[PDB]
């Protein structure tokens, strides 16, 4: 044999494998913990309301 | 405006869409029908109205001191001025048309919307103490801490215990 073999592959054995179970595979992602909207309010007043 | 009152209002009730602004004007006043061939009074009618209002300037009036203060005789101080406007801005979820990536795509956008009143009631010449015992509630509410919630009246309600009537669907 002139060519390469099974030894000479190495991204293929090392990235993780996980089962599908359908043609489209969802998956949910976190971009923020909130808007920056500024923190201080003042003494005995209602801060204002934040969403991720 | 024969009557006048300016109330600030928390965040919780600055959110909503009705309430956009911080500070809400609540009037009473009157209005006078004229005859076009001659100034001749025609009808009468009391008005209770609230705005959301914002600031434009600032004046000067007389010094009323409470209790435990005391004014010299010709004391004044500055308050603000208001007046509505005609839009508010609001913040609403959207989307980057443009976006390289999955960082860029969701952000939040600003639009304007119009303004409507939060209270327009209109009561008769000889109905003078009703209109004051509403807008006297209407202040009583907004002093509470909340939004106006009850906007009730026995007048212009239908009649109760008409079966053959009310059975009709209202949802």
């Amino acid at each position: 044999n002139l060519s390469f073999t099974d030894q000479h592959i190495k991204f293929w054995k090392k990235i993780p494998k996980q089962k599908a179970y359908s043609t489209v595979e969802q998956y949910g992602q976190l971009l923020d913990y909130g808007r920056s909207q500024g923190a201080f309010v003042g003494e005995g007043v209602l801060p204002d309301t934040n969403d991720s | 405006m024969l009557f006048k009152y300016i109330h600030d209002v928390n965040a919780k009730v600055e959110e909503g869409r009705r309430y956009l602004s911080d500070v809400v004007r609540v009037a009473l006043d009157k209005e006078e029908t004229t005859d076009p061939d001659t100034q001749e009074v025609t009808s009468t009618s009391y008005r209770v109205t609230a705005y959301p209002v914002v600031q434009v300037g600032e004046e000067e009036v007389p010094y009323i001191p409470v209790h435990p203060k005391t004014a010299e005789p010709g004391q004044k101080v500055t308050v603000p001025t208001y007046d509505v406007p005609e839009k508010l801005p609001v913040l609403v979820r959207g989307r980057n048309p443009e976006a390289t990536g999955d960082y860029d795509d969701h952000i939040w956008v600003t639009e304007e919307v119009e303004v409507r009143p939060l209270v327009d009631e209109v009561f008769k010449e000889d109905e003078f103490e009703k209109a004051r015992l509403y807008y006297e509630n209407v202040a009583a509410q907004l002093a509470e801490g909340d939004d106006i919630r009850h906007y009730y009246r026995k007048d212009l309600d239908r009649e109760a215990g008409h079966y053959s009537v009310s059975r009709y669907p209202s949802f």
